[PDB]
């Protein structure tokens, strides 16, 4: 099928598995610092969601540099995936405007 | 590290009546906060999870509320069997916290 | 009309009504969870509008699961949708390239 | 000259405008607001910033129905930019992919 | 080599550059404003990376012009790198399109 | 949960004095605070919304200031009609709550 589909396709499910082992290894890289907040996986997951999602409303934030190397990780992750859909949505459009054009 | 504040440490009541014991914090813990009751030698038993969510098995006589700082575990009606003591604990930062705890009297 | 038009058209209304049922949703999540704020339509919509630009100063934020959930729908809709205008706008850039090729 | 490259640089004078006459605005919904932050020119332009950049550290952010709206201009501006230089970018790839594919 | 890809390649050691010097110089610029957090090298770089990629908690933000200055830039280096190399994967979306159409 | 706290609980004043009851948060509330009027036996009247808001029907002479954790409510120019309990009451965080309330007297 379609490459730019395919990709859009794997990019999502790949995200999918980023952010899981983004909320199981940053709650154990946060136990262990004294007032840190991104300890249980449930908010740890949430936390991740915001955070690929770039929105991020510093409710919960890693603290050790472990936590954050996560951090760069699911925030790369995420953003280079949406931005990939967006290719591939860009795509899509330049292939079905040359047909309109009739080439 | 997170303090947990049981007062009184003590708490009189009459056959029936409505109990509630007090856990402040010493700061922001949001819903975070769970209770335990602990009856003379025996081991820890979850009475309330996140300040207010009913654990299955216990008593529906056992209720809890609040947010912040001021949580409160009540009992609607006491009565022998609740002869304890009764911890709070908070899970929203590390490292988990105890509370002095509190000694039930009939 | 071109297609990557009215996608953007489209991708813009769909949002629009994205972001009013979050509020709304929203408001019923939050409400009946201790310490809540996202819990008044008024400002739950510029929740809504500060979340799906993605912005998010975490002067409110969703601590329920379902508050939560709506939240991320509303931050993938908001992306997904800028990013299609971005698409779009190049496949516009793209093709009034090539006239100036003339081709 | 080269459209793509008209619009992007349009874009980035235009967004100089709005991140302006965003701060000036932004005073002025927001003086009168009691526990108002959003209240002195200069860092309603840094204010601005991070917002069209959509960033936003929620050290600042309006509390004013027009504060807000003033937001969200600045926040769809700042998106749509950015994301028009990306097309355009995109636009100047796929025109020089073609030549080294002697077409 | 293919441009969009030397250009991504470019794009990410020139953020890597800036995500540095942008630590080194926050510090510089907010040392001496009482209250000020974003002074030590260490989290200074976690700074940037949040604000590169625009998320940026608020758990540590420039309160000194200059430092915002140097905000801006590493705000501006981190979207338009993104965005660049969403740019490039367009690219190679529409170029592997036309292939599979056989042209 | 918030607490509102309204103190005095009463309030002695003299005809067409200015008087002003106060209200604290146990918290920042913004401005998210809102005055009530109840007479012996009626029901509450919305007086102010949002600590400075006023609402058709409330006679001018009601006012109200405060963001944060102190509010107030103000009557510039007392008289009879003006006797009465007063409660401010946060929508600020779930669930709302209500001050204890402050009784005028002339
Ligand atoms: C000016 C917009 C900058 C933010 N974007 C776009 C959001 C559109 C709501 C966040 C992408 C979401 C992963 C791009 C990343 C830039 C580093
Ligand atoms: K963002
Ligand atoms: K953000
Ligand atoms: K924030
Ligand atoms: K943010």
């Amino acid at each position: 099928s379609a490459l730019h589909w395919r990709a859009a396709g794997a990019a999502t499910v790949l995200l999918v598995i980023v952010l899981l082992a983004g909320s199981y290894l940053a709650v154990l890289a946060e136990r262990g610092a004294p007032g840190a907040q991104l300890i249980t996986y449930p908010r740890a997951l949430w936390w991740s969601v915001e955070t690929a999602t770039t929105v991020g409303y510093g409710d919960l934030y890693p603290v050790t540099l472990w936590g954050r190397c996560v951090a760069v990780v699911v925030m790369v992750a995420g953003i280079t995936s949406f931005g990939l859909v967006t290719a591939a949505l860009a795509t899509w459009f330049v292939g079905r405007e040359q047909e309109r054009r009739g080439h | 590290d997170i303090l947990l504040t049981q007062s009184p440490a003590i708490l009189s009541v009459s056959p029936g009546e409505r109990v509630s014991f007090s856990c402040r914090a010493s700061q922001s813990i949001g819903t975070d906060i769970h209770w335990y009751q602990q009856r003379t030698n025996g081991s820890p038993r979850l009475l309330i999870k996140y300040a207010s969510e009913s654990i299955s098995g216990i008593p529906s006589r056992f209720s809890g509320s609040g947010s912040g700082t001021d949580f409160t575990l009540s009992i609607n009606s006491v009565e022998s069997e609740d002869i304890a003591n009764y911890y709070c604990q908070q899970s929203n930062r590390w490292p988990f916290t105890f509370g002095s705890g509190t000694k039930l009297e009939i």
